[PDB]
RNA sequence: UGGUAUU
């Protein structure tokens, strides 16, 4: 009876005298009520049918910014540190190399956390398919005098599967990048999601390789280098890592 | 007086023309107007983006407006150039007036229109080669590649009344020459009379010190104008693998 | 339910007979059926298999565009004729039934087998 | 394709846990089935669609895996458990094949 | 104003996005562009509405027949072989060779082969005996592009017949795309021999 | 409605 208190104090009204009323009296509703509380994080949902009051400290500030910037980088940085530019390969350009021989590959999703090192190693374990744009440097120095040219191609996972019945001639329908070593020393190449299927599996080969062919042999002149480092840097314009998955569990993501 | 009680009405009649259910399937009108075996007629919203594009190709004419490489070797020119291969090598101890290069250019030596010239039957556009010497930076020569439309006499002519480029290495190490479409009538064969005589020749010898080759690589590539046009499908001369 | 093939024998290279295998015990028609064999001490070959109504046949590669698997519903009895035999054919010929729900073939009931010597 | 199993001969004990393991070639979502035969007899259907076990099969028998990595276990042999087990695979292109078998035998 | 690069002096490596070219001029001449009829045989919808011989087959049975279909590597379809990728609607043509009889056409994109079974799920058209059909299939696949270079990128075709007796009929099959959408060029393959 | 094809 929520009425039930409040018949005490009208009695108590009704007999009292100059000293007040003797008696008081209030009915409510619990402050232990029968409620349930339901909460969310990422991939979560916490159903409690027997919550108790939530406490935080005394005159608690949860903006968790630091107002003098002892780490004073942006706060982003952990979040965009996953698409950071990394070395994702490095061989050597030795001087017998003929005019189609295949210098590097790289292996597109999966070399970008292939690794420890790459700092988006940690990120990729979690989720089972990604969708990303890459970013591609491809370095190769050479001294004045020295002659010869690279190609730099971007091929996606239908030429990686046919590249055998494909002529090299036309390899710059491709997206590429034909860097004369005398001029430049770095071919910029950015490339964006490229695949059959809406998400590739990470740990994948399957947005093809970015190689990087001998277009023509280098001509170096006596007593000056042979070898010639090429190396090949990346970063992702855009990361989308979704399908949560053990750590590092191999989830097919694809139909047979 | 009398309106549709005068005479007994009936579904209109009509002719059939010749050939009745005959299949024609060689026009394109004829085949976007087949009936559908969707469930409800209907059609699917595409995905261009999965791709990574905005938008779908929408002519193949662009593809022919693609450089590839006119015969491609793995290893330079061994006639001194005096064959078809398109990756020559130029050396010092060449004397001006000396070909570098020289062939009769067929279309079907370049590899992205070698399928036109087997899915098309006749073409007309410019042709632009390009030259791209791959010299250093301490290497200074001169090479003039000239061209005579429709000449098949692949002996060593001199350029002077041909469609020649002179080209100075530099910095700019590629060179266009243009060759204006050339033909007796409005649209040639793809596969018939060659399109011309090509020839490299030395103009000023390809100079070097110590610390630079005597020896640069080229590489011939070449593709159609913004011009082409390819006409009349017909079928293959050669399977692709 | 119980398979009971019949037809075996012994037939000189490039021969032709024709298993048999009545069976009963169910409602022969609502299920596909297969000949499965089993070569001397080894494996165990999926020959063919025949859909429910017999509108869809299976083959083996290695016995395919040489047998010919049919049904007649009629009588409850497989037929698998067997053409241009070789010494591969040398097997005991299994009679198995397809099992009930799933949308997958697996070998729910088997006969006992009828040798083929060749 | 064809899926290679693993052991071709086991050997163990009456009380043992045995594992016979399966692999195929590409990916097959969960379409295998185990078979045992005892010598001289037709095979029995225990595991089917890798986990399932068939009516009247013991609990002994419990398959897993799924993809290109099946296994059957059978987690203590009983005298009757020594038999032959093929492990038969339903694909797309309706290929069905059978692994080599693995004879399953006393440990004297 | 004219800049000697529109005189055909460039670098290989200053090529910026793919497909981005300019013409040179001489003193003398510069592209032209002349119509001689009056659409392009080059747009992509054009070309390929035109159809391509795929495959014959002598049913000596009741039996279905897949077929898996798929860009060809000679004709005039071989202009595919340039991309990687392809989304549309598709025409099949079938010319059903029988004296009786009736070919029930179906289509699926569908790789499991045990889909066939009831065929008359996958809609059916039935072609008399001695007639011809041009059915248009559309994009039902569960990938949203198809790669071209797969063996069933065009999907599967079945054809079953109702059969007069065993007196065998033949059936070729051309296939022609309407209103395809191809995407990201890839290179020429090399002609057959080669190597 | 001879709207006696439909309306």
């Amino acid at each position: 009876n929520e009425v039930g208190g409040e018949i005490i104090t009208k009695v108590a009204d009704d007999a009292s005298n100059l000293l007040g009323p003797n008696s008081f009296a209030t009915t409510a509703q619990p402050e232990n009520k029968d409620v349930v509380q339901a909460t969310t994080t990422v991939n979560t949902t916490n159903l409690t049918q027997h919550p108790s009051a939530p406490t935080i400290p005394f005159t608690p500030d949860f903006k968790n910014v630091d107002n003098f910037h002892s780490m004073a980088y942006d706060i982003t940085t952990g979040d965009k540190n996953p698409s950071k530019l990394i070395r994702l390969d490095t061989a050597s350009w030795q001087t017998s190399y003929s005019r189609q021989y295949e210098i590097t590959t790289v292996e597109l999703p999966k070399s970008f956390w292939d690794d420890t090192r790459k700092p988006a190693y940690g990120q990729a374990k979690y989720f089972a398919a990604v969708r990303c744009g890459f970013h591609f440097q491809v370095q190769v120095n050479v001294n004045q005098g020295t002659a010869g040219s690279a190609l730099v191609v971007y091929e996606p996972k239908p030429v990686i599967d046919s590249r055998q019945y494909l002529e090299f001639g036309s390899l710059t329908n491709l997206p590429h990048v034909l860097m004369n070593l005398a001029e430049t020393t770095q071919a910029d190449l950015c490339i964006p999601y490229v695949a059959d299927t809406n998400y590739v599996k990470t740990d994948s080969s399957d947005l093809g390789q970015l190689r990087v062919y001998v277009w023509t042999p280098l001509s170096v002149p006596t007593g000056a280098s042979n070898e010639v480092d090429v190396t090949v840097m990346g970063s992702l314009l855009q990361l989308d890592f979704q399908n949560p998955r053990p750590y590092g569990e191999d989830v097919e993501i694809y139909d047979n | 007086l009398t309106a549709s009680t005068k005479y007994k009405w009936t579904r209109t009649k009509v002719d059939i023309a010749e050939g009745p259910g005959t299949m024609n399937m060689a026009n394109v009108l004829s085949t976007t107007g087949a009936q559908s075996v969707a469930l409800v007629g209907e059609r699917a919203f595409y995905d261009p983006r999965t791709a990574g594009s905005k938008s779908r190709f929408d002519d193949m004419i662009k593809i022919a407006q693609l450089f590839s490489v006119m015969s491609d070797n793995t290893t330079p020119s061994s006639s001194s150039g005096i064959d078809k291969y398109g990756y020559f090598d130029w050396a010092a101890t060449v004397a001006p007036q000396n070909m570098v290069h020289r062939n009769v250019v067929t279309l079907d030596q370049f590899p992205n229109l070698n399928l036109f010239m087997n899915t098309y039957s006749y073409f007309r556009g410019s042709l632009i080669i390009r030259l791209s010497i791959y010299a250093s930076t301490f290497n200074r020569g001169r090479l003039r590649m000239g061209f005579f439309p429709n000449c098949t006499h692949d002996t060593q002519l001199e350029l002077d009344n041909a469609i020649y480029t002179i080209c100075d290495i530099g910095s700019d190490n590629s060179f266009e020459l243009t060759i204006p479409y050339s033909f007796s009538t409005w649209m040639r064969k793809t596969h018939g009379h060659q399109l011309g005589l090509f020839q490299v020749e030395v103009l000023n010898r390809l100079t070097y010190n110590s610390s630079s080759p005597n020896k640069v690589h080229c590489i011939v590539q070449g593709r159609l104008g913004d011009d082409a046009k390819f006409f009349c499908p017909t079928g293959s001369l050669v399977s692709f693998q | 339910v119980q398979l009971l093939e019949s037809g075996g024998g012994l037939v000189q290279p490039g021969g032709s007979l024709r298993l048999s295998c009545a069976a009963s015990g169910f409602t022969f028609s609502s299920y596909a059926m297969s000949w499965v064999r089993q070569a001397p001490g080894k494996g165990l070959e999926w020959v063919s298999a025949i859909s429910g109504g017999g509108d869809s046949r299976y083959y083996a590669d290695s016995v395919k565009g040489r047998f010919t698997i049919s049904r007649d519903n009629s009588k409850n009895t497989l037929y698998l004729q067997m053409n241009s035999l070789g010494a591969e054919d040398t097997a005991l010929y299994y009679c198995a039934k397809r099992l009930g729900r799933v949308a997958e073939y697996y070998f729910d009931y088997w006969g006992q087998g009828t040798l083929v010597t060749v | 394709i064809q899926m290679t199993q693993s052991p071709s001969t086991l050997s163990a004990s009456v009380g043992d846990r045995v594992t016979i393991t399966c692999r195929t070639s590409q990916s097959i979502s969960n379409w295998l089935a185990w078979y045992q035969q005892k010598p001289g007899k037709a095979p029995k259907l225990l595991i089917y669609q890798a986990s399932t076990l068939e009516n009247g099969v013991p609990s002994r028998f419990t398959g897993s895996g799924s993809g290109t990595e099946f296994s059957l276990t059978i987690s203590s042999l009983q005298p009757d458990d020594f038999a032959t087990y093929y492990c038969q695979q339903y694909n797309n292109y309706m290929a069905l094949t059978f692994g080599g078998g693995t004879k399953v035998e006393i440990k004297r | 104003s004219i800049s000697p690069n529109e005189l055909g002096l460039t670098s290989a490596q200053d090529d910026g996005p793919l497909g981005n070219e300019k013409p040179n001029y001489f003193l003398n001449f510069r592209t032209m562009n002349v119509d001689i009829f009056t659409v392009s045989h080059t747009k992509v919808d054009n070309i390929f509405g035109r159809a391509w011989y795929v495959t014959s087959h002598d049913f000596n049975n009741g039996d279905t027949w897949r077929q898996k279909l798929t860009f060809p590597k000679e004709g005039h379809g071989m202009l595919s072989q340039f991309f990687a990728y392809f989304t549309g609607e598709i025409n099949i043509h079938i010319l059903y060779m029988a004296k009786q009889g009736f070919l029930r056409v179906a289509h699926t994109y569908d790789t499991e082969d045990n889909r066939k079974t009831f065929l008359s799920s996958n809609g059916v058209i039935t072609i008399p005996a001695g007639e011809q059909m041009t059915l248009s299939v559309p994009f039902y696949s569960n990938k949203p592009l198809r790669t071209v270079r797969h063996d069933s990128a065009l999907g599967f075709l079945m054809c079953r017949p109702s059969m007069h007796g065993t007196t065998r009929t033949t059936v070729e099959v051309y296939v022609s795309l309407r209103c395809p959408n191809f995407f990201f060029p890839v290179p020429a393959p090399k002609p057959t021999g080669s190597r």
